[PDB]
């Protein structure tokens, strides 16, 4: 299938309570891999998957320096933005920056992601072509004209088309067991009568993996999207992710309602009805 | 594995 | 500027009465990241309970998942409570195992 591989950070300031923390986890689709805290007792990266613990000191060292080196840039970053938005020192700010490259099913690259935001908007983000930027507005610009400076966008553009698709190809090769194996998810259809008149049907995916799924409600062969009550895929803490959607239906048409079920693991797409 | 930044790298 | 948590409270497996399983608390969709999240059981606070690496999703909302084990029974009632700055007083949300 195709595979992306991500590292997620997130800078905080927190005046009068220390100095920014730096959390930064990577993952491989929807696996975490590892995760490195500033405000651990002693911080260093550490593994959060099984596959990723054979690798030997150099790589834990390497990870663990460059988030280091990470968590000081990224306090000065933080007065930097604080500056740009000619902010007060009173006030908790973040930066939070996502990157990684997208590798299609025949293992090659399809793209490569960096983007950034302060205070959770959009603040500037490499271009698909990873030789230019979008700037969000005059503060990311200052950015921009910094980085433009200083050929960041090379930089990155080498990491996305060499080590990052490098190391994801490895990951995906040392926990091809789990990495590459889409868990498809178990189905039941639950009824819940809400009055005389009408009943809940619940349409559950249970079990399955990756996260990505699509669980639609079909009257009639039509789509009932404005009626049906998705909520947002989540987490079993075993791996696997559960969703389920639901509608109400006039009691005694239930038969007329078909859930459908699109996911990875799924050769066929599943239709399901209530089966009372 | 993540990228290597720099001082430059800065916002 | 702030984004309110999502919150679902639900169980790892199919809840059986009398089995162990887990219980957890997915909050979700929220900025900042600064979020206290507590399971109950019966209105009290649960002591040993773990959560997940702090991340976000492309629309750089936070989510964290909250969790121990529990035993499910007919008559003990499980919740979720949920504070953050854009809540005024903490949130709670029952579980429910059909939700």
């Amino acid at each position: 299938g195709s595979h992306s591989m991500r590292y997620f950070y997130t800078a905080m300031s927190r005046p009068g309570r220390g100095e920014p923390r730096f959390i930064a986890v990577g993952y491989v689709d929807d696996t975490q891999f590892v995760r490195f805290d500033s405000d651990a007792a002693s911080p260093r990266t550490e593994p959060r998957a099984p596959w990723i613990e054979q690798e030997g000191p150099e790589y834990w060292d390497r990870n663990t320096q460059i988030f280091k080196t990470n968590t000081q840039t990224y306090r000065e970053s933080l007065r930097n933005l604080r500056g740009y938005y000619n902010q007060s020192e009173a006030g908790s700010h973040i930066i939070q920056r996502m990157y990684g490259c997208d590798l299609g099913p025949d293992g090659r690259l399809l793209r490569g992601h960096d983007q950034s935001a302060y205070d959770g908007k959009d603040y500037i983000a490499l271009n698909e072509d990873l030789s230019s930027w979008t700037a969000a507005d005059t503060a990311a610009q200052i950015t921009q004209r910094k980085w433009e400076a200083a050929r960041v966008a090379e930089q990155l553009r080498a990491y996305l088309e060499g080590l990052c698709v490098e190391w994801l190809r490895r990951y995906l090769e040392n926990g091809k067991e789990t990495l590459q194996r889409a868990d498809p998810p178990k189905t039941h259809v639950t009824h819940h009568p809400v009055s005389d008149h009408e009943a809940t049907l619940r349409c559950w995916a249970l079990g399955f993996y990756p996260a990505e799924i699509t669980l639609t409600w079909q009257r009639d062969g039509e789509d009932q999207t404005q009626d049906t009550e998705l909520v947002e895929t989540r987490p079993a803490g075993d791996r696997t992710f559960q969703k389920w959607a639901a509608v109400v239906v006039p009691s005694g048409e239930e038969q007329r309602y078909t859930c459908h079920v699109q996911h990875e693991g799924l050769p066929k797409p599943l239709t399901l009805r209530w089966e009372p | 594995h993540p990228v290597a930044e720099a001082d430059y790298f800065e916002y | 500027i702030q984004r309110t948590p999502k919150i679902q409270v639900y169980s790892r497996h199919p809840a059986e009465n009398g089995k162990s399983n887990f219980l957890n608390c997915y909050v979700s969709g929220f900025h900042p990241s600064d979020i206290e999240v507590d399971l109950l059981k019966n209105g009290e606070r649960i002591e040993k309970v773990e959560h997940s690496d702090l991340s976000f999703s492309k629309d750089w909302s936070f989510y964290l998942l909250y969790y121990t084990e529990f035993t499910p029974t007919e008559k003990d009632e499980y919740a979720c409570r949920v504070n953050h700055v854009t809540l005024s007083q903490p949130k709670i949300v029952k579980w429910d195992r059909d939700m």
